[PDB]
DNA sequence: GCAGATATCACTCAGCACGA
DNA sequence: TCGTGCTGAGTGATATCTGCTTTGGGTGGGTGGGTGGGTTGAGGCAAT
């Protein structure tokens, strides 16, 4: 009941969207678009199956491109340290297997 | 009055016990000095005190059951001259007698001294002696049958050790009928089992059963020792000898370590087949280890704190790190600050921040680059001297393999992983394929390596400092063209390095003269390396600087000024922070002052060089 | 021919009741 | 008050008996021998 009360208080606020955007990745400084993208990725989208039987995707993929020395890996480390289920992998270390069924 | 005597000899055990008790009771280290013709070195405090009495008292206070013994001390005394030979020739009986005498001495010390120490703890404790320095170190290729069942001394390299093996000590039997429990001892690996229940009312024969989980057990481990490479006569496969260690000495030596072991050179038969008493005529040889040696005081702390007060400490340390190198004070200073390292930060709501400094030494060929690399490689406690074109991308990080003994998938540690907490060294950075260099991108940024391939998904910590060197594309460095052209390497990579030095061998009539006079004398004091290592270790362990407001107020200014004159990115500000923290560590301060950060920024501008 | 696990038979010992 | 001949009982030594292979794998070898048998497939890494 108490957690439900807190949740409904959260929803009641009319500035929820920007509050969540600001909260995400607190360590990094003022990257609103990237934080918004990470949030929307975390929420995800509805997956549906037509009358056919073919499946329409419902997940979101985001790629952050930037010059070195910028705050790219900080976002990734935050997601790894916050998301319910997640893994961290490197491009050079990873291979066809391990990144897929082996 | 039967007389106890060691089998096959004429030594009375009571004589051994009384002589050892007298030696322990009254022995002063001055005798050891007298024996070695060191009479003039005798003091009046340490050498006039009962050595082993203090050893036993310290044992009791710390609650330990081990007393390391020196045979040369036995030789020093008068009553125990023959005891040395007896120990050498009949190690097992003498060792057992010494253990029992040590226990008796402890009990007598407690009782006679009228101390309040409870007798229960000492009574139920097993005491063991570990003699060492028992004579010349025999070679692994000089052990003959003559030297069987005698105390020998060996040195070698550990190759592999088995996991802990439980060895039975006291068996436990329970009668199936009357549920009566009795404990029986084990002699020579044989259980003295009872034929029938020991009770009088119940005497049912063959009704006793062994309760496996109530018998007392000890620790056993088997190690393989390979002789040192030097002993190899004509370049063949080095020989190996097996060792057995029990109780405390278990898990005392790791794989790939040089140790000196004293033990009994035993021999044991091998059964021809599992289901018969038949034995092979050839006996297996092995060593029963009784001692293993792997080959800060308040006074030192009072001494160390004296150096820190010295005004010219920076110059002293920079001049002592690399005594031979001449007139490279800035390079030496930069190298030194890498050994100390920045300050460690544990940080939730985010990620850990590590104060590790990366230095690049790129310049003209003949200048002392590799020499400094070797000099630092010696000082650091951990590090791998990897080179260019002699290392691989996988070889640096980690290699996936399988364990034959366990038949399980395991992974080895690469050069970077093996340097966790040390300083990695790379010689030819330019002569390295960019495929392998991409590995270093994550090491210098996240201080971790993540591998996901062939069913292994795990991350290995690589919290190490990188010290690399590069040479110019041409035969020398040309000042005219910019830095990004002369040294190769991607421009972005050069920005990652905390400091990037540039040492060039200009031609002059005085610099060359002085250098020649300095490199020819081989055919301004510097601290001994032994003390310097302790200094850096103490500073790295205890001190932990914390930034002050004055530091931030001008650090913002310094970073913004660096960016204004224009390559300069946030990594430079983080490098300034790390360097300021590291320099404060040198002077043993818990607060970073304006002077230290000024020195850090001074070093950074004057490395690339102030055209 | 050789070692080990197994079962067979024969011999000798401590208790018992009676007679001296 | 007591001494000794008969009995059931239980080990000790000895009689027959099964077994004498056994086993998949290269720190068990090839002077133990093939009539005792062993017939992959993906994934990772050095060389280039
Ligand atoms: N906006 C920021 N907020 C906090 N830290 C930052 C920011 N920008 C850069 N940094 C720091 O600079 C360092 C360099 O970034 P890095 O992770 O190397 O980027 P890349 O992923 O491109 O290599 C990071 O470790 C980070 O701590
Ligand atoms: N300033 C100096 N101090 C001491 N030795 C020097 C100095 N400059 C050059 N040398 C000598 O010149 C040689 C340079 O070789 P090296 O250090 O291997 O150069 P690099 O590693 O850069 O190819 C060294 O053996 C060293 O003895
Ligand atoms: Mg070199
Ligand atoms: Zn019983």
């Amino acid at each position: 009941s108490d957690e439900i009360n807190e949740l409904k208080e959260m929803v009641k606020d009319e500035h929820i969207y920007d509050k969540l955007v600001r909260s995400i990745a607190p360590a990094v400084f003022g990257h609103e678009a990237v934080k918004k993208g990470i949030l929307l990725q975390m929420l995800g989208g509805v997956h549906k199956s037509t009358v056919e039987g073919i499946k329409l995707r419902g997940d979101i993929n985001i790629c952050v491109v930037g010059d070195p020395s910028t705050s790219k890996s900080q976002f990734l480390k935050y997601v790894v340290g916050f998301a319910p289920r997640s893994v961290y992998t490197s491009g050079k270390a990873s291979s066809a297997a391990g990144l897929t069924a082996a | 009055e039967p007389l106890r005597i060691i089998w096959g000899t004429n030594v009375s055990i009571q004589e051994c016990t009384t002589n050892f008790r007298n030696f322990l009771m009254s022995f002063k280290y001055k005798f050891r000095k007298i024996l070695d013709e060191r009479e003039e070195f005798i003091n009046n405090t340490t050498d006039e005190e009962l050595y082993y009495i203090k050893q036993l008292n310290e044992m009791r206070e710390l609650g330990t059951s081990n007393l390391n013994l020196d045979a040369r001390n036995l030789l020093a005394y008068k009553q125990t001259e023959d005891l040395y030979h007896q120990l050498l020739n009949y190690p097992q009986e003498v060792i057992s007698i010494m253990d029992q005498t040590i226990k008796d001495c402890m009990v007598s010390l407690i009782v006679d001294n009228n101390l309040d120490y409870d007798l229960d703890e000492i009574e139920t404790k097993f005491y063991k002696v570990r003699p060492y320095n028992v004579g010349s170190c025999k070679g692994m290729r000089e052990l003959n049958p003559n030297d069987i069942d005698k105390l020998i001394n060996l040195k070698g390299l550990v190759l592999r050790s088995t996991p802990v093996i439980p060895d039975m000590k006291v068996a436990f039997f329970k009668c199936n009928v009357c549920d009566h429990t009795m404990a029986v001892e084990i002699d020579r690996g044989v259980i003295q089992e009872p034929a029938r229940c020991e009770r009088i009312d119940c005497n049912e024969p063959n009704s006793m059963s062994l309760i496996h989980n109530r018998c007392s057990f000890a620790d056993k481990q088997v190690i393989k020792l390979q002789e040192t490479p030097d002993f190899v006569p004509d370049g063949q496969t080095p020989h190996s000898i097996s060792l057995c260690v029990y109780d405390e000495l278990v898990d005392s030596c790791r794989a790939g370590d040089r140790i000196e072991v004293t033990g009994t050179f035993r021999s044991i038969p091998i059964r021809a087949n599992s289901r018969q008493r038949v034995l092979k005529s050839l006996y297996k040889t092995y060593v029963d280890v009784v001692h293993v040696k792997k080959v800060i005081t308040d006074q030192d702390l009072a001494k160390i704190r004296e150096v820190a007060a010295r005004e010219d400490l920076y110059s002293l340390l920079a001049r002592s790190i690399a005594p031979s190198i001449y007139e490279l004070e800035d390079v030496k200073k930069g190298i030194l600050l890498q050994l100390f390292g920045g300050t460690n930060k544990t940080f939730t709501k985010g990620g850990r921040y590590r104060g590790d400094i990366n230095i690049l030494l790129c310049g003209d060929p003949s200048t002392s680059k590799s020499q400094i690399l070797q000099y630092v490689h010696k000082i650091t406690p951990r590090g791998v001297y990897t080179s260019g074109k002699g290392s691989s991308a996988v070889g640096l990080t980690a290699y996936i393999t399988r364990d034959v003994d366990t038949k399980q998938l395991v992974l080895e540690s690469g050069a970077l992983v093996l340097s966790d907490g040390g300083v990695c060294c790379i010689d030819e950075f330019d002569k390295m394929s960019d495929s392998t260099r991409s590995v270093l991108h994550e090491v210098m940024e996240q201080q971790t390596i993540s591998i996901a391939k062939a069913g292994i998904i795990t991350t290995l910590n690589a919290r190490s400092s990188i010290l690399a060197s590069a040479n110019p594309i041409g035969s020398r460095y040309n000042p005219n063209l910019p830095v990004t052209e002369n040294i190769d390497l991607p421009p972005p990579l050069l920005s990652r390095f905390d400091l990037v030095y540039l040492v060039l061998d200009k031609v002059d009539e005085k610099n060359d003269r002085e250098l020649a006079k300095h490199l020819t004398n081989l055919y301004d004091d510097v601290l001994p390396v032994e003390f310097l290592t302790m200094y850096i270790s103490y500073a790295k362990e205890h001190i932990h600087p914390i930034i002050t407001e004055a530091a931030k107020t001008e650090l913002v200014r310094a970073y913004v000024g660096m960016r204004k004159m224009g390559t300069a990115t946030t990594r430079q500000l983080e490098s300034m922070i790390r360097l300021a923290e590291a320099h404060a560590k040198m002077k043993l301060k818990n607060v970073v002052e304006l002077e230290d950060v000024q020195e850090a920024v001074r070093l950074i501008r004057s490395a690339i060089k102030d055209y």
